[PDB]
DNA sequence: TCTAATGCGAGCACTGCAGTGCTCGCATTAGATTTT
């Protein structure tokens, strides 16, 4: 069965539809069914290729195809005579179901000729692409420096830390990369200046950015008052303060007014707690003052208008970068992932003087409906592409989108959830003359205590400017699980107070072992004890990942976490590269030493220093050689070196003829480093690391780069800048996604969010554009500009929204049990901070206090306190709080040298001593020609070479003639020429070959005895191809064991038959006269072997016998018999 | 190829091999690159390293090394473009460098003469050809052909002069079609480039007994017993309709209806895929294996194709095996299939013993395998391999016979050399013991910048005195002039004239200038206030110089003559007698942390101070008491204030930020001698203040003369205890973490020390952040 | 780089030379720390 909401999503039609699918909505199943119907229905079915389905991964798309396939089979078994249904089953491979990028690719491939794009274009990975950006940038900056334009230097002096210019070039990238999130980058770039065009005559309450200044003041002022009022309830001077505040609240609108007021005017438990509340006012007001009111509205304006010249320079720079970048790609026929979307949009839009091009029209025609998953993460470029392949205005049309704003956690990649949210508020629950929207509340996959705990917290947290979304019914999760009633399913909070992570990791570790030793049986299925793989620890970031893993594996099950970097500081990688470095250039003291001391060689410290002694001044490399040369053979350290120096020179030569990836593998199998690395702790991850280096070398050969040197720098770049077992899985909340677990630990909840983004001298924003500090290089003075401050306030409450959703996916990824684990300093006090916040009724916490939040605790804590004022504390959510004070053999030693002392003792012995019986024939060529790529046996350019022929080419020419000469009778010098000319006409002879033929030497043969005999005969044939199977030995004596037959193939020049028997004939252009009496013996032995094979072939295959064989020689016209 | 090479399985591949990795193809490409990108040294050595330019008859061994050394050179000196075309130790070197380029430049150079001059194709294709012959490519090729054979590789030897024809036929066809057509390198090279990519090697002829590895389309087979099918992945096996060619699937399908038949290509192929997988599945007589990988080359997920599903429909009860390199995941049976070869047996056993010590119960097949390998001849190696089982990165203490002859008779100490030791004993061994040197580049590093400032400042003095002038007599006009000229004299002679190399650097020039100009003005303002007058400047301390080195005698025949520099020493007369303080110019902010001093990380200032004090008596005939140690911050500031400021107040804020940080003396007068402008409140020149009563503030960085003479002694004992450990031959590895920071930051020797925390026995020695007093009393307790 | 965040020293108000809290101001000092 379905819910009415699912049923709606499945059957609705006639307009755009937005499906808000909560966690575990079963959206996939519903998405499948909807397509299944339109494709398999009695009324009037449609083919699959008429649908467009975009997903966020090729795996989920592939997943889509499988589930579509099954249902088709099922639908088929019932209608076994369905021609349409069977056909659809064949269309799934031709259907468009993929990531939007995957679609864009198909578009570019098809309509490439409309834009400027080389078919067979290549997609560069985000790495080489950036490395190209660095290059074009350096060229750009160099050109500007040389051009010496005034404006340029003003921009540089201003934004780069003098003493180096590095800082300017990532601002350029940062800006560029941002612009690409816009359907029209350039325009959006030129949009920057419009903000900085202002006068002292301008109204600040008007312009765009002040919106966030307005709302900021509103909060703080109100937050002040609301923070004071309680001090009054605590029960004088708070009325002076208060009255003054009210006076400010009256003028919240007038900014110029605030500049006049704000700057100028401004029990021992509850007694000393009421004083800090009054300080809250001070602190909040002081900040309010410093931010906006330390300078006049007029001076703020002047400060702004002054930076306009700079902003223009900056923009024109980024634009020049964009052009150069694109041009650089074109040269190498490549594109980025941004290009993929933008070129597609370019194809889809053909504007003259904005039009949905005829390419667009095709896709609008082709797709009857378009389905987009994870829509909350869509950007502007994608959306404009979507709106373009979708046919019809919003009221009607075939756009069908599904997702959940509450689960939008990717804004740092510039995804726009407001796009989804704007449509949700624009759409009605019905379909009347607008986009139809549907909600999926039921969570079929999670237990009640989960949904209740999650619904409980985010009801007091998500909302207004922090949540960006009102948390209400039709939004709240609803129970659809059939879970049996059981306890210890309660959500737990473990509060604890470098070692921070240690005390944090153990608390986690503990309850885990509680779970394992204790029953706790996970779940018409049946209960299951904890397999360690059903439990997971989710972190926001991965600085603690390594530390956690350690002690969690210190006792019991090990830990698996998907590590990203720290890869270049990995010992193996270091050593491996070190080896490649020495192979490239042996003259590097550090890289060489790093190898010699590594397990690969294993030199001692005394051995290393011993080496240097030989030569102190010279580089270490030859200090090693100098040790070798004069060294004594019986020396151990000498061995180690000599062996290594042997490999080095082998590797040196090897890379010369081979690729980098190949050399790497060779080094791995020569040193057995990868094998060795598998024998030390964590050797599994180490081996992986060692073989991704090989993979990256593979990815590197397909790039615009080549050679070992470039590869090294390539890796050097990555360094400098970017970089079925049952175990506890440690992973980021961001990587959690559609994944799901019985038990979920979310730790680090007591750690600050990353606000580092809002600090620097500049900020990039979608709406507002570019913002920066006022900076004067001559006066050496700088300070935040008004827009800058405005962009921060906005960005902070948007960044905070993101975190509340990140925390929302964390809790929803659980099916049965939850662990919330935070950390702080002083227990009680924070709970008092929380008490202060948790007073206000209405559920949803104070919009300002949520704002002040820094750490996840600041969200949970206060929302948790009020729980355990009617429904809030009676809410069917359960919790368990823990206040933690934070403080509370022979075989190896045999292996160390020799062997120990089995069931397989006998088999292991023979398999290692085994041999391939037919081995010695495995390297021998099957076919072997005698004169097709399947057989075996200093040229100068024709334009620089002579005019004539070579002895070989002449011979071939002479040969051809003899084989085409009519054997009817004895030809004359003339009749021979006629043949030579006929060949020439028919093109069996090149103009040269013709002129190179000596007719006499050809006619001569037919005057010899053999000639006359050839003429007069019962039967004759020439150019006779043959293949003769022989025992391998018969040719190759060397190998003696295997007697498998090989094919010897050749052509018998001539065979003729007389009343005597069968005779053989061969013409040879060998040079003789320069008598022939002495040449005969030599010639005889030259073709001695060949001729026997000929007769062999005839005698064995034809089962007749060859009596005598003649050879003719054009030089002198001789003959000899064998 | 790799896998089967290891597993010793002979095979035959349908496809052919690209020639893009062949020396001849490279040499050609890189050559054109050399004269297009205008002699980027990367390209030059790209050609030289195909060693087709190598001198004739001269032993390769040397040649390589000479080439490498030349490479290093070109890298550190940024040699490019025209630079190419333009007594004991340096002769050997510099001449080798002139010999090497002497056989490199001419051939590659003469070519560019030819190329650029030639207009049409044929003459360009020809100029290229000569470049090959005049360098004797054929000869050297043939030579290399031999070495391949003598090493057992004939196949490789065959591809050599087989590569020779490929390039020629390319030229021939080129000059055939467009030979007499005009054109220049831009397009000419592009076509050569596309020619190389297309170049192929002759298909490797089949052998009597081989495994047949080929495609699933046009490959043919006969009498096949067992057939394995690879990549049954979805999107792969029933290959998604390929989007290629000039005509779209739509176009072709349309043409059909007009009575025109073309190649299928689009959707028909997808119909034909089933026939092709049908022939594949029915190919073998005995067995059929259909496999698919779960993960990706990079780790992405991969699903099976619809074929596997249907196979499961025709054989619902058929189980499907698992292919893994983790034998413990399978039964003893399968685990016995890994012992196919010595090498692979080893590689697997090593990993099994590992996972075994981890408390996991392994299979006895590997114990058997172990004992077998342990009974052979190459036992030795396997033994090595298995030593990995217990590998703790171990540093064997040096011995006496080595440390002595290595480190030398006298250990000529440096304050920096001592800091590097106590930072991490191993780093010392690598730097001063093994004398390891990083590769030099043409980048201007942060430190060398400092060396500029010094010499600039030192230079400014000389001219001041020469005009009988002093910093305080200076004007804002003069500060600028004087400073600029200083960098003029210097810039060209700094770091391989990198400042003159590119445009970005000549901007970095006046950048460094404007800094000095400011610092010059600040010093003036500091001289008009300070009552301290400089005595010695850049005082030569140790070795050959104004002062005797300070010596260290300790048990075990130890000798430590440590040398050093003294940036500035200043004198001021008070009622308490002579006063001496030391100033050192610095790039960063903070100067002295007592916590760092305890562990001997910062001994610079305190050690300098002693000498000045101690030697004061003899030196200038008077006993001095320490005024303190100061750090001057060299930089051009950016103040940030919310308060609007006038030029008046701006100069104040700029001035305040050069406020010196360090360690002072805690009496009223010493402060006032350092800042004579100060009456009450805080000082902008130095970190100290004065209450109304005349006493200074608790915020002052000042301490009693006792504490000063306390630290000084501590620095001594450090040089002693750390001075002997060296002679003892201690090279151990012990990085510190304090406070939350480490010495491994930019440390170059990290790859040599190979420090691994996870691996036990390798630890970070912790140091604790300490209130200046908390390490103060610690010192007090020592003696 | 860069917000909080304590210190330390007096100036002032609050009440009885004089004391006590309170407050401000100026600086250095921690203490921090991304996602794919
Ligand atoms: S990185 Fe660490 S272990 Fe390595 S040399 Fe430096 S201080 Fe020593």
């Amino acid at each position: 069965t379905w819910t009415d909401d699912q049923w709606n999503a499945i059957v609705s039609t006639g307009q755009d539809i937005l499906v808000a699918a909560a966690a575990g909505s079963g959206k996939t199943a519903v998405l499948v069914e909807r397509m299944i119907r339109k494709i398999t229905a009695e009324e009037n079915p449609i083919d699959v290729d008429r649908l467009l389905v975009v997903t966020f991964t090729n795996a989920s798309a592939a997943e889509m195809k499988h589930r579509i396939a099954e249902a088709l089979e099922k639908e088929l078994v019932q209608r076994p005579g369905s021609l349409h249904i069977r056909r659809q089953l064949s269309l799934l491979n031709r259907a468009s179901i993929s990531t939007l990028h995957s679609f864009c690719l198909q578009v570019l491939k098809k309509y490439y000729y409309l834009i400027d794009l080389d078919p067979g274009f290549r997609i560069a990975d985000q790495t080489e692409g950036e490395l190209i950006g660095d290059e074009v940038l350096d060229e750009l900056f160099e050109d500007e420096y040389a051009k010496g334009e005034k404006a340029f230097f003003e921009l540089v002096d201003r934004y780069t830390t003098d003493r180096h210019d590095l800082d300017l070039q990532f601002l350029v990238k940062q800006v560029y990369e941002y612009s690409r999130s816009h359907p029209n980058p350039e325009a959006w770039l030129e949009s920057f200046v419009h903000l900085y065009d202002v006068s002292e005559k301008s109204a600040i309450e008007e312009l765009p950015f002040y919106q966030y200044v307005k709302e900021d003041i509103a909060m703080v002022l109100n937050g002040a008052k609301e923070k004071l009022l309680r001090a009054l309830e605590l029960t004088d001077n708070f009325l002076d303060d208060l009255a003054q505040i009210d006076e400010l609240i009256q003028h919240q609108d007038d900014f110029s007014e605030l500049y006049k007021r704000v700057p100028a005017v401004s029990d021992p438990a509850l007694l000393d707690e009421a004083t800090d509340l009054r300080n809250g006012a001070k602190k909040l007001l002081e900040k309010l003052k410093t931010d906006y009111f330390t300078r006049s509205p007029e001076q703020h304006l002047k400060s702004l208008a002054e930076m306009k010249p700079v902003i223009e320079t900056l923009v024109q720079l980024v634009i020049s970068y964009g052009k150069r970048f694109e041009a650089a790609k074109q040269e190498k026929s490549i594109i980025d992932f941004s290009d993929l979307e933008h070129y597609c949009l370019a194809i889809l839009t053909a504007e003259n003087d904005r039009e949905p091009s005829e390419a667009a029209r095709f896709y609008q025609e082709q797709f009857h409906e378009v389905l987009v998953d994870e829509y909350q993460d869509t950007n502007l470029v994608q959306e404009s592409i979507l709106q373009l392949v979708t046919s019809g205005p919003e009221e009607t049309g075939n756009l069908f989108m599904v997702g959940d704003v509450k689960q939008s956690i990717y804004r740092f990649r510039l995804a726009e959830p407001l796009l989804f949210l704007s449509k949700y508020k624009r759409f009605t629950e019905s379909g009347e003359g607008t986009g139809r929207k549907i909600d999926l509340n039921k969570n079929f996959r999670s237990r009640a205590d989960i949904l209740d705990s999650t619904n409980f917290l985010f009801k007091q947290l998500m909302g207004g400017k922090i949540g960006e979304v009102d948390y209400d019914e039709q939004a709240e999760l609803k129970l659809g699980a059939a879970y049996p009633d059981n306890d210890e399913t309660e959500t737990e909070l473990l509060l604890i107070d470098l070692e921070t992570v240690q005390f944090e990791a153990k608390a986690i570790a503990k309850e885990i072992r509680k779970l394992i030793s204790s029953p706790f049986k996970v779940y018409k299925k049946t209960h299951r004890n904890i397999q360690y793989r059903d439990i997971v620890i989710l972190l926001r970031s991965m600085p603690w990942a390594p530390q956690i893993m350690e002690e969690l594996r210190a006792q019991g099950i090990p830990v698996y976490a998907n590590l990203t970097s720290g890869y270049f500081e990995a010992v193996e990688v270091a050593v491996a590269l070190s080896v490649l470095k020495v192979i490239d250039n042996p003259y590097q003291d550090i890289p060489l030493a790093s190898v010699l001391r590594s397990p690969i060689v294993g030199a001692d410290e005394n051995e290393l220093s011993l080496i240097r002694l030989e030569n102190k001044k010279a580089p270490y490399y030859e200090a090693m050689k100098d040790y070798l040369a004069a060294g004594d053979r019986s020396d151990e350290l000498y061995q180690k070196l000599n062996t290594f120096y042997g490999h080095l020179q082998k590797w040196r030569a090897f890379s010369k003829n081979h690729s980098v990836s190949e050399l790497i593998w060779e080094v791995y199998r020569d040193t057995k480093y990868m094998d060795y690395v598998g024998g030390m702790p964590g050797g599994k991850q180490r081996q992986a690391n060692l073989r991704v280096l090989y993979d990256r070398a593979r990815q590197y050969e397909s790039t615009a780069f080549r050679g070992l040197f470039r590869f090294l720098r390539f890796i050097e770049r990555m360094q400098e800048r970017g970089d079925q077992e049952d175990v506890v899985r440690l992973m980021t909340i961001h990587s959690s996604k559609g994944l799901e677990f019985p038990v979920v630990f979310v730790a680090g909840l007591g750690r600050n969010f990353n606000m580092m983004d809002l600090n620097k001298s500049y900020l990039l924003d979608k709406e507002l554009g570019f913002g920066t500090k006022y900076i004067h290089p001559q006066l050496r003075i700088s300070y935040p500009t008004l827009p800058l401050i405005a962009m921060k306030k906005k960005m902070r409450r948007e960044l905070l929204s993101e975190e509340l959703r990140v925390l929302y996916v964390a809790l929803t990824r659980a099916k049965e049990k939850l662990f919330l684990i935070g950390s702080c300093k002083d227990h009680q006090k924070q709970l008092a901070k929380w008490q202060a916040s948790a007073s206000q009724t209405d559920w949803l916490l104070p919009e300002f206090d949520r704002y002040q939040a820094r750490t996840y605790l600041d969200f949970i804590g206060p929302a948790l306190a009020r729980h355990r004022h009617a429904d809030i504390s009676g809410h069917p959510a359960r919790f368990a709080v823990q206040m933690i004070h934070s403080y509370d053999s022979e075989r190896l030693e045999a292996i160390r040298r020799g062997e120990p002392v089995f069931a397989f003792d006998e088999k292991a012995r023979e398999q290692l001593s085994w041999t391939y019986p037919h081995q010695e024939v495995t390297q021998i060529r099957t076919k072997q020609s005698v004169s097709d790529e399947y057989s075996g046996r200093y040229r100068r350019p024709a334009f620089m070479m002579k005019k004539g022929l070579t002895a070989a080419e002449k011979g071939t020419a002479m040969h051809t003639v003899m084989q085409h000469i009519p054997l009817s009778h004895v030809p004359s010098i003339e009749e021979a020429e006629q043949t030579v000319h006929r060949l020439y006409e028919k093109e069996l002879l090149t103009e040269e070959q013709k002129d190179a033929i000596d007719i006499e030497e050809i006619v001569q043969f037919f005057h010899t005895e053999i000639g006359g005999q050839l003429i007069g005969a019962k039967w004759k044939d020439r150019e006779i191809p043959f293949s003769l199977a022989l025992p391998a030995k018969e040719i190759y004596p060397d190998a003696h064991e295997a007697d498998e037959p090989l094919l010897v193939q050749g052509i018998i020049d001539c065979l003729y038959e007389t009343e005597d028997g069968l005779y053989l004939l061969a013409y040879k252009s060998d040079r003789i006269e320069g008598g022939f009496e002495g040449a005969a013996p030599i010639l005889k032995k030259r073709y001695e072997t060949q001729i026997q094979l000929y007769t062999k072939a005839v005698e064995q295959i034809a089962k007749t016998k060859v009596k005598g064989c003649a050879l003719y020689f054009f030089d002198g016209g001789h003959i000899l018999t064998l | 190829k790799e896998v089967f090479a290891d597993y010793e399985i002979p095979y035959f591949i349908d496809g052919k091999a690209s020639m893009l990795n062949h020396p001849l193809i490279e040499f050609i490409r890189s050559s054109l690159d050399v004269l297009k990108g205008n002699w980027r040294y990367e390209a030059v050595f790209r050609c030289v390293k195909t060693e087709l330019l190598f001198p004739l008859n001269e032993p390769k061994a040397k040649v390589r090394e000479q080439v490498d050394q030349l490479e290093n050179y070109c890298i550190a000196y940024g040699i490019k473009g025209d630079r190419w075309t333009k007594t004991d130790q340096e002769i050997e070197m510099e001449n080798m460098l002139n010999d090497t380029r002497d056989w490199i430049v001419p051939p590659l150079f003469q070519l560019q003469k030819r190329m650029k001059k030639a207009k049409t194709v044929q003459e360009k294709a020809e100029a290229l050809y000569r470049y090959l012959e005049e360098t004797d490519v054929p000869l050297k090729l043939d030579q290399e052909r031999q070495r391949a054979e003598d090493d057992g590789r004939i196949i490789e030897a065959q591809q050599h002069q087989q590569a020779w024809d490929a390039v020629i036929q390319l030229l021939e066809e080129f000059v055939e079609m467009m030979g007499d057509d005009e054109i220049s390198l831009d397009l000419f090279q592009q076509m050569i480039e596309a020619g190389a990519e297309s170049l192929t090697f002759s298909l490797i002829p089949p052998a009597l007994d081989q495994v047949f590895v080929g495609n699933m389309d046009l490959s043919r087979m006969y009498g096949t017993s067992c057939t394995f099918v690879l990549g049954a992945n979805d999107g792969v096996l029933p290959a998604r309709p390929d989007e290629n060619g000039v005509l779209s699937d739509d176009d072709r399908e349309w043409l059909k209806t007009i009575g025109v038949e073309l190649s299928s290509g689009g959707r028909e192929r997808l119909l034909d895929e089933h026939f092709l997988i049908y022939m594949a599945f029915s190919s073998p007589s005995d067995r059929l294996y259909v496999s698919y990988p779960i993960a990706d080359a990079e780790g992405k997920t991969l699903l099976p194709s619809m074929i596997v599903k249907r196979l499961e429909e025709l054989f619902p009860h058929h189980k499907e095996r698992l292919l893994t390199n983790e034998p413990e995941q399978v039964s003893d049976e399968e685990q016995l299939m890994y012992v196919v070869n010595k090498s692979v047996a080893q590689s697997f056993t090593a990993s099994q013993l590992r996972l075994w010590t981890r408390e996991y119960d392994i299979s006895d097949v590997w114990w058997s395998t172990y004992n077998v390998l342990m009974s052979e001849q190459d036992r030795l190696q396997s033994k090595k391999l298995f030593s990995s089982l217990f590998f703790r990165n171990e540093v064997k203490q040096l011995e006496r016979s080595v440390s002595r002859q290595l480190y030398g008779e006298r250990i000529q100490g440096s304050v920096s050399r001592m800091e590097t030791f106590n930072a991490c004993p191993f780093s010392h061994f690598a730097s001063h013991g093994l004398h390891l040197k990083e590769r030099q580049f043409f980048k201007l590093e942060a430190p060398d910048i400092g060396q500029l400032f010094h010499s600039s400042l030192k230079l400014i003095s000389d001219r001041l005195r020469d005009e009988k002038l002093d910093w305080r007599d200076l004007t804002k006009e003069q500060c600028e002039l004087f400073s600029y000229d200083a960098v003029e004299r210097l810039a060209p002679k700094l770091q391989k004239e990198i400042l003159l190399s590119s445009n970005r650097h000549y901007y970095v020039k006046e950048k460094l200038q404007k800094i000095v100009t400011r610092v010059s003005g600040i010093l003036s303002e500091h001289a008009k206030a300070s009552g301290f007058v400089p005595i010695g400047l850049e005082l030569g301390f140790g070795g050959k110089g104004p002062l005797p080195p300070l010596t260290f005698q300790l048990k075990n025949g130890c000798t430590m003559e440590l040398v050093g520099r003294i940036d500035r020493v200043d004198k001021a007369e008070s009622s308490k007698g002579l006063l001496l303080r030391i100033v050192a110019y610095k790039s960063s902010d903070k100067g002295l942390d007592l916590a760092e001093v305890y562990y001997g990380l910062a001994l610079q200032m305190l050690t300098y101070l002693d000498l000045s004090i101690t030697h004061s008596a003899d030196w200038l005939g008077m006993r001095a008491t320490p005024a303190g140690v100061l750090y001057f911050h060299i930089h051009d500031p950016m103040i940030q204030s919310n308060l609007p400021l006038g030029l008046d107040e701006i100069e104040q804020e700029i001035f305040k930020k050069f406020k010196m940080k360090g360690l002072l003396l805690g009496d009223q007068e010493v402060v006032r001698l350092m800042d004579t402008t100060l009456q009450e409140g805080r000082s902008n020149i130095i970190n100290a203040g004065l209450k109304k009563d005349g006493s200074l503030r608790s915020d002052s960085a000042a301490v009693g003369e006792k504490e000063f003479d306390l630290l000084t002694k501590h620095v001594r004992r450090t040089f002693q205890e750390a001075g002997e450990q060296i002679t003892d031959g201690r090279v151990s590895i012990e990085p510190y973490k304090m406070k939350n920071k480490t010495p491994c930051t930019y440390c170059a020797f990290k790859s040599v020390c190979q420090f691994d925390e996870s691996l036990e026995e390798n630890e970070y020695r912790p140091l604790k952040a300490e209130k200046d007093k908390t390490i103060l009393e610690w010192i007090k307790k020592e003696a």
